[PDB]
Parts: C-alpha cells; sequence; structure tokens
RNA sequence: CGCGACCUCAGAUCAGACGUGGCGACCCGCUGAAUUUAAGCAUAUUAGUCAGCGGAGGAGAAGAAACUAACCAGGAUUCCCUCAGUAACGGCGAGUGAACAGGGAAGAGCCCAGCGCCGAAUCCCCGCCCCGCGGCGGGGCGCGGGACAUGUGGCGUACGGAA
RNA sequence: CUAAGGCUAAAUACCGGCACGAGACCGAUAGUCAACAAGUACCGUAAGGGAAAGUUGAAAAGAACUUUGAAGAGAGAGUUCA
RNA sequence: AGAUCUUGGUGGUAGUAGCAAAUAUUCAAACGAGAACUUUGAAGGCCGAAGUGGAGAAGGGUUCCAUGUGAACAGCAGUUGA
RNA sequence: CGACUCUUAGCGGUGGAUCACUCGGCUCGUGCGUCGAUGAAGAACGCAGCUAGCUGCGAGAAUUAAUGUGAAUUGCAGGACACAUUGAUCAUCGACACUUCGAACGCACUUGCGGCCCCGGGUUCCUCCCGGGGCUACGCCUGUCUGAGCGUCGCU
C-alpha cells in the first residue's frame, strides 16, 4: 500500500483535489485507454484524451463497436462529447450527451509533434520499467 | 493579426511608440464603438487591443530598465528600485565579508590550536 | 485532551499474556475458533524452512 | 443633502452601482448556487452606513 | 519614589492595596535613564551608562550609544555583536547592566526566583502542570 | 419627552468616515477614530476584545504584498535572474 | 459631450480633445455624474461644426 | 467537608491551574528528533567518539553519595598538567578540560 | 583690533546611512486588580494572574561562579525525572511552597577595561587604476581629507600574564 | 568564590504565520460564529454585537406541442428507472 | 414530559378584535379582462397667505425624469405608485 | 335523513424531523519559521463584451513578460491558435509594473493651499498662463559647509 508520508490517502483531501484541479492536470485526470491495437502498436497503455481523436464508448447507454470523433473535451464538467453520441429534446434539436473518458476507448489518435512526444515518453518509461523488473 | 513580445523586444524606441500610439487610437475608436452599439467582433476586439497595448508597455518598461541596470553597474551608488530587495531585515544584516572576518586573536587561535581529527579504540 | 488516553501495563503481565496467545496459537480448536480454516495444515505449529 | 463632499458622493456612487439585479446569464453558468443578489438595499427600508 | 497615578489617591480595593505613597518603582533612575536614550535615539543601540552627578530633585547619568550601521563599528569584531537585530532595545528588554541588576538574576541560594532564566520563566515551570502520556 | 418626540432632533453626525481603517467611527468634534485612534500612530487594539481583533488583524484584508512576500520566501527571495531561456 | 477621467481638469480635457480630435473649442463644463464619472460638455470653435465632428468620430 | 475518617488533602488547584498544562504528546517525535540529531551529529565527527571528549572520574559531593563515582565535566588543569598535555591541546585531541575543578586528593 | 587655534553650541531640502508602523501563539522589561476561597471579613488567597504599556527573534531569555557544599567533595546556562506537596511561609487558619545532592537531553567556551610594551602600530571617508559585480569586496596609489595621545590597534584577562 | 564591564550554539517554548500528515472526534440545532457571495446580511452615534442559509437528476434529458384563462394557475402530451 | 428550559414549526382564540383624530363627495367618459380609489371633463366642498401654497438649511441618496410590468410591497383595491 | 363534534384508517396538504451523504470544522503531530520609508498590515476607489457579490487584479487593472505544459476557455457571443518562421489553456513565477489614503513624509483635511529645480506649449527667454517630470516630514549617526560665544587662549 501506500508509503509515502507527504501523500495523503485522506478521502476529503483527494475529493478536494479532484474537484479543484485545475485545467493542466485535469488533462491528465481525463485519460482514456487505447485500443488494443494501438496499445500493441504503440508500447503505451493510456492517453489524456484530446480534440480531435476518434473513440467508441464501452459504457453506459451507447456502448457499441460505432467510431466517433470527439468534438469537445469540457474539462469543467469532466466531460468529452462524441460525434453521434446525442439526444434529441423536447423542442427537436438535438444535445450532445456528456460521458467520462475513462469510459471510452481511444482507437485512433490525433497525430503531431506533441503527441507523438508523449507517446515515445510513455513508451521508453515502460520499456526501462520492463528491463529493471526483468 | 496578434503581436508577440519576442519580435517587439528587436524593435527600437521609436517604432514602439509609434505602434502604442496606434493601438491606443485603435482601442479609443473601439471604446467608440462600444458605446455606439458596434459589433460583437468589434466588442471582443476590446481585450485583444488592451493586452497588445501591455505587452507593448512592459517590452518598453523591460528594454529601460535593463539600460539603466546596464548603466548603473559598476557604480558604488545606484538607484533604490535598481538596488536589491530581499527583505528589510536582509538588507540590514551584515554582508558576506564583514560577516566572516576575524580578529588576530581568533585567526591565532585556529591557527595555534586547529581541531584535529582523531578515533579512539575500544 | 488530557483525558489519559495511554495506559501502562506491567512488562511482566505483557510477557505474560504474549505466552499465553503463542500457547494458545498451538491448539487447533483455538485457532478453528478464531476462524482461521485450518483444515488442511498439516502441523499447526506450522514450521517452514528458512529459505522463505 | 445637496451640499456634499468629494468622498461623500463617491461613496454614493458606488453603492448606486452596485444596488443592481445580478445578470440573467449568471444563473447558467456551471455550478452556480446564485438566485438573486442577497445584498440589494433600498433607501427606504435600510439607511447607509454613513 | 513612583506615586501611584490614580485620581485623588482613590485605589478602590482591599486596604492592603490601598498605598498611594512611599511607594518604589521596580528598576532603578539609571535604567530609566538608559530607556529613556534609546527611546529617544531609536536608532542607536545603548552600550551602558554611568552617574556623573545629583541633586536633591534630579539624578545625572551620561549613556553610552553606538550607531550599529557605521563601518567603523560593523567592521570590527568584538562589536559586530551590537548590530545583530536580537540585540536592539536592550534597555527596554532589561539586558543592559543597569537594567540587568532589577531582575533578580545570579547564581546560589539567594536567587532562586529567577532559575530558568526570569522570574517569568521560573514561575512558568513551577506552575505548569506536567500531565505525561503515562499516569 | 425622553423618547420618540426627543428621536426627532437628531441630525447631527457625531462620527464620520476616517480616512485611515474607513470606519464610521471618526469623531469630528474630537478629531479622533474611536475604532483605530487615527491621528495617533500607533492602531488602537486591545486584548479584552479577541473578536475585535480578529475582525481588523493581518489576512482579514488583501495582504498584496505578504502574498508575495510568502511565495517568495520559498525560493530563498531569488533576484536578477530569470529562468533558463528557451 | 464626453466621458473623461476623474482626475482631467478643464484645461486638461481642452488639450487632449485639441490634440486627438484636431479641433478647437471654445469651453469645457466639467460635472460629475452620480455613478461617479466625470462628464465634459466641449463647445467647439465657430469655425468647428460639431455635428461633422460627430460624424468623423463616429457617434452620429 | 470532610467524610468519616479520610486523610486532610490539599490540592494545590485555587491557582487556574488548566491554562498552564503541558501535554505529552509530542513525546515520541521528540525522541524520534533526539535520535535524529544523534545520528547526524555522529555522521558528522565521522571518527570520533559518538558521545564526545573523555570524560575525568568524579566522587559524589555529599555524605550520601560519596561512595560512587561518576563522569565529571573535565579534566583538571593540574591533571593535564602532570600528564603533559597543553590545555588548549586537549580539547582539540577530544579531552574535556575543567578549569575550575580542583585536586584536593 | 583684527586675524588664528581649540572648546561648547547652532543651521542646512548639505553627502551617505539608520529608526518609526504591523503581527504578537511562544519570549523579555514593567505595571497590575477584583470576582473567588477563607462557609462572615480586614492579613492571607485569587496572583505577580486578568486587563494596561513597552521591546525582540526564529526562537527568546539565561549562561561560563563574588556558585553548591561541608563531602574521600562537586563545577557555566537551559530542559526532563526525582528531591517534594518536602525544608519553610501562613488570622501557623484557609492555604502556599522552593533549593542542593542524584539520574539523564545537550554540552563550548571566551573577550575587554585596567597594569604594561610597541616611533598611532589603529580606524572612517573621498578621488584614480585593475580584478570582480550580483548582497558590493579584493589589491595598489594620493606632500588626498577626517577621527584619534581627553587613547585607536597588536600582545594580554585571574585557568595567571609579560620580558 | 573574586561583584559593581561584554559576548556565546545545542538541548527548551510556540492556541499567530507558510506547507503538510493523521485521528476509537463532530456530522448541518452537531463541528469554528462561519461546510453556502460569513465576520457577510443586519443592529448601534460609537466602542461593539452578529445570524439564518447544504442535497433535482447518471445525464437538463429543466416538460416541445395542443387547450381554458388577462395572468397566476390547470388539463392533456412529453423526458426519465423515477 | 417537565427546567417561566434552547431552537424550529403548528393550533384554539378567530374569519374574531379591528381597518372610527383632522366636514365630502357625486355624475359622465376614456384606457383596460377587470374601476368606489387611475386619467380627463362637469359639479359640490376643504386648506384660506402664521396654507394642505411656492422655495431652502440639516438629514436622506437616486427617492428626480420617461417608458414598461402587474409576481411580491403600497394592512381594501388599483389600469396607480416614493 | 343532514350539520357539527370525537375516534380510527386511506389519500392529499402544512412542516422539515429522521436516515444516508460531506470540497467543512475540531484535535494531535511534523517541517519551516519570512513584514515595513526600496513604503507594510489595514482601508478606499476603480478594472471584464455582456459582471451585482465572492474571488483576482491596479490605469499594462478577472492581468503583461518569462519558464514549464501542450489544445482549449465555456453561461452566451466573438475572435484567435499552420501547436515549426513557435502555442489555446493552465501551472509556476525569478523580469516588468503596481491608483488614493494609511508609520504616511511639502502644509492640511467632513475642505483645500504652497515653495524650489528642470522640460514642453501659449509666450517668442522674461518671466506671466497651462501641462509634464523631480524634490520639499520628524528624529538620529558619521562626515561636509556656513556660522555664534564679555568660553579658554595665541599673535598683533
Ligand atoms: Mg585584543
Ligand atoms: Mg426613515
Ligand atoms: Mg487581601
Ligand atoms: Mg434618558
Ligand atoms: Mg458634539
Ligand atoms: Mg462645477
Ligand atoms: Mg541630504
Ligand atoms: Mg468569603
Ligand atoms: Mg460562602
Ligand atoms: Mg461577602
Ligand atoms: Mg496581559
Ligand atoms: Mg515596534
Ligand atoms: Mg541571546
Ligand atoms: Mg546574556
Ligand atoms: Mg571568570
Ligand atoms: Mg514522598
Ligand atoms: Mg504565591
Ligand atoms: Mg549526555
Ligand atoms: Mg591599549
Ligand atoms: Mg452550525
Ligand atoms: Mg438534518
Ligand atoms: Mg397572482
Ligand atoms: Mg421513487
Ligand atoms: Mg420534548
Ligand atoms: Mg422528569
Ligand atoms: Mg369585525
Ligand atoms: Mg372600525
Ligand atoms: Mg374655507
Ligand atoms: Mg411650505
Ligand atoms: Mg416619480
Ligand atoms: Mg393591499
Ligand atoms: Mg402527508
Ligand atoms: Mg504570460
Ligand atoms: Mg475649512
Ligand atoms: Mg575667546
Ligand atoms: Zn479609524
Amino acid at each position: 500500500m501506500k508509503f509515502n508520508p507527504f501523500v495523503t490517502s485522506d478521502r476529503s483531501k483527494n475529493r478536494k483535489r479532484h474537484f479543484n484541479a485545475p485545467s493542466h492536470i485535469r488533462r491528465k485526470i481525463m485519460s482514456s485507454p487505447l485500443s488494443k491495437e494501438l496499445r500493441q502498436k504503440y508500447n503505451v497503455r493510456s492517453m489524456p484524451i484530446r480534440k480531435d481523436d476518434e473513440v467508441q464508448v464501452v459504457r453506459g447507454h451507447y456502448k457499441g463497436q460505432q467510431i466517433g470523433k470527439v468534438v469537445q473535451v469540457y474539462r469543467k464538467k469532466y466531460v468529452i462529447y462524441i460525434e453521434r453520441v446525442q439526444r434529441e429534446k423536447a423542442n427537436g434539436t438535438t444535445v450532445h450527451v456528456g460521458i467520462h473518458p475513462s469510459k471510452v476507448v481511444i482507437t485512433r489518435l490525433k497525430l503531431d509533434k506533441d503527441r507523438k512526444k508523449i507517446l515515445e515518453r510513455k513508451a521508453k518509461s515502460r520499456q526501462v520499467g520492463k528491463e529493471k523488473g526483468k | 493579426a496578434k503581436i508577440k513580445a519576442r519580435d517587439l523586444r528587436g524593435k527600437k524606441k521609436e517604432e514602439l511608440l509609434k505602434q502604442l500610439d496606434d493601438l491606443k487610437v485603435e482601442l479609443s475608436q473601439l471604446r467608440v464603438a462600444k458605446v455606439t452599439g458596434g459589433a460583437a467582433s468589434k466588442l471582443s476586439k476590446i481585450r485583444v487591443v488592451r493586452k497588445s497595448i501591455a505587452r507593448v508597455l512592459t517590452v518598453i518598461n523591460q528594454t529601460q530598465k535593463e539600460n539603466l541596470r546596464k548603466f548603473y553597474k559598476g557604480k558604488k551608488y545606484k538607484p533604490l528600485d535598481l538596488r536589491p530587495k530581499k527583505t528589510r531585515a536582509m538588507r540590514r544584516r551584515l554582508n558576506k565579508h564583514e560577516e566572516n572576518l576575524k580578529t588576530k586573536k581568533q585567526q591565532r587561535k585556529e591557527r595555534l590550536y586547529p581541531l584535529r581529527k582523531y578515533a579512539v579504540k575500544a | 485532551t488530557w483525558r489519559r488516553w495511554h495506559r501502562r501495563v506491567n512488562t511482566t503481565q505483557k510477557r505474560y499474556a504474549i505466552c499465553s496467545a503463542l500457547a494458545a496459537s498451538a491448539l487447533p480448536a483455538l485457532v478453528m475458533s478464531k476462524g482461521h480454516r485450518i483444515e488442511e495444515v498439516p502441523e499447526l505449529p506450522l514450521v517452514v524452512e528458512d529459505k522463505v | 443633502s445637496s451640499h456634499k463632499t468629494f468622498r461623500i458622493k463617491r461613496f454614493l456612487a458606488k453603492k448606486q452601482k452596485q444596488n443592481r439585479p445580478i445578470p440573467q446569464w449568471i444563473r447558467m453558468k456551471t455550478g452556480n448556487k446564485i438566485r438573486y443578489n442577497s445584498k440589494r438595499r433600498h433607501w427606504r427600508r435600510t439607511k447607509l452606513g454613513l | 519614589g513612583r506615586k501611584r497615578p490614580v485620581p485623588k489617591g482613590a485605589t478602590y480595593g482591599k486596604p492592603v492595596h490601598h498605598g498611594v505613597n512611599q511607594l518604589k518603582f521596580a528598576r532603578s533612575l539609571q535604567s530609566v535613564a538608559e530607556e529613556r536614550a534609546g527611546r529617544h535615539c531609536g536608532a542607536l543601540r545603548v552600550l551602558n551608562s554611568y552617574w556623573v552627578g545629583e541633586d536633591s530633585t534630579y539624578k545625572f547619568f551620561e549613556v553610552i550609544l553606538i550607531d550599529p550601521f557605521h563601518k567603523a563599528i560593523r567592521r570590527n569584531p568584538d562589536t559586530q555583536w551590537i548590530t545583530k537585530p536580537v540585540h536592539k532595545h536592550r534597555e527596554m528588554r532589561g539586558l543592559t547592566s543597569a537594567g540587568r541588576k532589577s531582575r533578580g538574576l545570579g547564581k546560589g541560594h539567594k536567587f532562586h526566583h529567577t532559575i530558568g532564566g526570569s522570574r517569568r520563566a521560573a514561575w512558568r515551570r513551577r506552575n505548569t502542570l506536567q500531565l505525561h502520556r503515562y499516569r | 419627552t425622553k423618547g420618540t418626540s426627543s428621536f426627532g432632533k437628531r441630525r447631527n453626525k457625531t462620527h464620520t468616515l476616517c480616512r485611515r481603517c474607513g470606519s464610521k467611527a471618526y469623531h469630528l468634534q474630537k478629531s479622533t477614530c474611536g475604532k483605530c485612534g487615527y491621528p495617533a500612530k500607533r492602531k488602537r487594539k486591545y486584548n479584552w476584545s479577541a473578536k475585535a481583533k480578529r475582525r481588523n488583524t493581518t489576512g482579514t484584508g488583501r495582504m498584496r504584498h505578504l502574498k508575495i512576500v510568502y511565495r517568495r520566501f520559498r525560493h530563498g527571495f531569488r533576484e536578477g535572474t530569470t529562468p533558463k531561456p528557451k | 459631450v464626453f466621458i473623461v477621467d476623474v482626475k482631467a481638469n478643464k484645461h486638461q480635457i481642452k488639450q487632449a480633445v485639441k490634440k486627438l480630435y484636431d479641433i478647437d473649442v471654445a469651453k469645457v463644463n466639467t460635472l460629475i455624474r452620480p455613478d461617479g464619472e466625470k462628464k465634459a460638455y466641449v463647445r467647439l470653435a465657430p469655425d468647428y461644426d460639431a455635428l461633422d465632428v460627430a460624424n468623423k468620430i463616429g457617434i452620429i | 467537608a470532610p467524610s468519616r475518617n479520610g486523610m486532610v488533602l490539599k490540592p494545590h488547584f485555587h491557582k487556574d491551574w488548566q491554562r498552564r498544562v503541558a501535554t505529552w504528546f509530542n513525546q515520541p517525535a521528540r525522541k524520534i528528533r533526539r535520535r535524529k540529531a544523534r545520528q547526524a551529529k555522529a555522521r558528522r565527527i565521522a571518527p570520533r567518539p559518538a558521545s564526545g571528549p573523555i570524560r575525568p572520574i568524579v566522587r559524589c559531593p555529599t555524605v550520601r553519595y560519596h561512595t560512587k563515582v561518576r563522569a565529571g565535566r573535565g579534566f583538571s588543569l593540574e591533571e593535564l598538567r602532570v600528564a603533559g598535555i597543553h590545555k588548549k591541546v586537549a580539547r582539540t585531541i577530544g579531552i574535556s578540560v575543567d578549569p575550575r575543578r580542583r585536586n584536593k586528593s
């Protein structure tokens, strides 16, 4: 279990940190698993969710294998919006339904130099850990 | 079509003041539009122009301050805003030289009877 | 805050209690009555080699 | 009164400016917990500090 | 001495505190003079003082002051101690020679009132109830 | 009449706003604040009102300079330096 | 009619209008509004027309 | 009010004692801090003895304790003189000295 | 009957520095009650406490014996355990009340004045140059100013010191 | 023992401050006065006194539309697991 | 279950006391869903220049002006309003 | 028959107890232990496109720069932002900036009024008007300059 005397296991402290986290660490909180193919290709497991990557929902009402592009990462409400994940409201207009990024899986990453760099950094750390633990 | 600090630092005083004046004139026009209704784009540009003014002014002030620091470097007496501002007590306390200089009696003691490294067998 | 939260016990009594607990741990009826599911343990004072 | 000092007039100006209702769009913000301006002052109900 | 500063001599209380005259200040006139010199020249440090004359109504002292920020004082070891922040208003904390004499400090059987640094320190130590963890 | 009729005669303010401490306790005729004692150099403060002390103690306001001091203490009050440029 | 800084007096208002609008002004009357703003009625010189000056300012 | 037989007791609790009560909840923390300071000091003086200088053999003063013997503050100058050690080199080589102690015997 | 030296004072928006006010849990110096207890109450108690005033620092204060002792002697200060609710104080009533020795935590010692010797050996400030900047120092130069024999510096301090 | 001069770290104290960790504690009349735009609203000339007030739902999906009424307010319908 | 207990809520009283100091209102019309009270016109009265008139000081602080609303407030009402 | 009253039950009101929850306290412990004339604490007033409070900030005003990060902020709108001819946001914070009172400092304040030295304009060097900048508190130390004394003297 936890042995570091400078990280707290207090429930109220952890909840306060989570709900008052600034956006640059809400980004880390709002991470999603990669698909099995992406986990094979890039030697990484998880990834913070991003504006223009394609995900599929694995929990809730919108479960399915249909792939949808993320269209908004609402970090204040800790949710993301996906293309066809929406519902009709009373007056006939459609509204996106926000779902937690931990309940999706990323099937294609929006790739630029920064995402690539973070990918190799995570892969190198995992490889160093594997070599230390072998 | 924003302005950055990096390319402003290259420029000199005349065109920096010219650009500050242009920004102030455009801000006055935007305030006129704001009071006469205007458009949402012109309302939103007010913050852009205000921050651009802040950028130009901070570049001007930083250049002037570092020029003054260069001018007063190596001088006995410096302006108070150029002197360090650690803390009032930190400025009152003794400096490194007079903090560690000793008396002749003290250093004769240290020379004659220095502390020795020793071990004691059980 | 000065409720006297702590109690001091005699060292001899503390050693006595340790001895009693150790002696009770070697009786299968008492360890079973603590609900420890020893029905296939080969020998209750279970001793293993130093390789562990 | 009609005769007043600049400090008093400025104080009354600030009180006037902050005695107004809340904007409508405030109640649509995330986690608002604000229904109305609870610091509204009426000139006849409660009197100012000065 | 120190006349009690009460209106019309009325000290409303038990008769043991009715005293107005024949009362004496706890600190000496030399200490009072040192305190006055330091309070006027608050930018200086009182070192000591000495007696130079007296009348039936006045006592005259001379107080030695040190400017702690002068370079002659500041560059000299064995004098740098007076320049430390802890050594300001010694005459007001009772740390000069004259002000120290009223505190009852000293070694031995005559000075048991101040074992621990001062009367208040000794009183706190002797009147504090030590409640250990294990009673 | 010592009550309702006499309450009609109060039209002259004893106290006004104090330029220190901003409280409506500046006695005009005595020219002194009953809360802070403004013409006096030192702040009026008494140990028989801890509630009054904690109403106006340090930290009840802005602490514009003390916030910066508390932040700057964590790095040894460093000055004249900048982060290594990129 | 302008809304000016509360610390600006009549001379400063006159010179500011003269500089940044290139018009000559006859006089300046100044009040402080109940909301705390300062309002300046700047009467222009007879040879300057307030209507088209307001046009080129953009407040017609 | 006394009640039958008992001891005449005199509690010293007439003096507002609850303002000055010293609890000891920081006793284990104090012990840990003292141990850490001891270990840091022992590391700092690396080959030198951790407890410090040698102390002289010293008989206890009064008639209750003169049969016992303990450790003093420092070796007397007469002891150092007849042992051939300088009183300014003894403290350098780790010998505690006590200039105000005399040797009666 | 003017010009100098010194002394004692004064002015300056003089050159360069410093103090003021805040917080105040802990600490230092003063001032300082009454409720209360005594089954009343005045000494006593509450209490050297509350309130009041001043002054600090990360701790402060204390501190290297004009000490304890009476022993076969200990050996600066501070803190803990104990001494000890004891010696003692007290309408000897109610009540109050330490210290030494002992065991530990920590442990560290020193500097002047004075007596003297040494051609004031001493110190501050202002210019000039070089090495630095980062808390403003180092080195040198000035028939450059001032402090200072009404006493600066080196040796030296009761454990003795000097030649 | 050597007063009437001076300095001196450690062990010690810490209901204010900065930043942490924890609890056989309290659980919205409790726990700080203050879980919330709280030393706020408000009261007093002033010194000063000083509250009340947590909870839709997983997600606003916060009831489109029709209908009576001038409206508040209703009847249907609709969202929701509710 | 009690403490003229603390805080909060709710009854009977009870659709009760009461909405009675300073002479007084009426007719028609307009707006309006709605008029004893609003507006206009007509009539009858009152203040009667030491005023129920016209203006200031202190105090208030936006109550001033226009437009709109009809939830609450104006102890009946309101189409009116500080 | 009905009304009314009482008891009990169902349903509906009124009210907010109970229960469950908890970004709050309370207590203990730890490590640091840092304010201010280079203008503190405190106060006032301002600052957002739509902003009253809280919060943040100071006329560069819900923030500039720099560094780290790396695509958002979000109630609505707007517009940035090739994320490499460099970057949204957030965090950090060492550069810069920091209105008026306040120890508060030219004098004074329930108002206001000066003096000195420069600079710019109207003047067309001379000092009148306007604007801008910098000074102008008390105490006190060292030094400096100017002095005072039928204080002690020297020379004349
Ligand atoms: Mg010497
Ligand atoms: Mg009224
Ligand atoms: Mg008595
Ligand atoms: Mg009366
Ligand atoms: Mg009066
Ligand atoms: Mg006017
Ligand atoms: Mg000067
Ligand atoms: Mg009694
Ligand atoms: Mg009694
Ligand atoms: Mg009595
Ligand atoms: Mg007190
Ligand atoms: Mg002070
Ligand atoms: Mg000390
Ligand atoms: Mg001392
Ligand atoms: Mg000695
Ligand atoms: Mg006993
Ligand atoms: Mg006593
Ligand atoms: Mg030890
Ligand atoms: Mg000498
Ligand atoms: Mg509560
Ligand atoms: Mg509840
Ligand atoms: Mg209604
Ligand atoms: Mg249900
Ligand atoms: Mg009950
Ligand atoms: Mg009962
Ligand atoms: Mg009736
Ligand atoms: Mg009636
Ligand atoms: Mg008549
Ligand atoms: Mg009239
Ligand atoms: Mg009106
Ligand atoms: Mg009504
Ligand atoms: Mg019900
Ligand atoms: Mg930035
Ligand atoms: Mg006047
Ligand atoms: Mg003479
Ligand atoms: Zn005040």
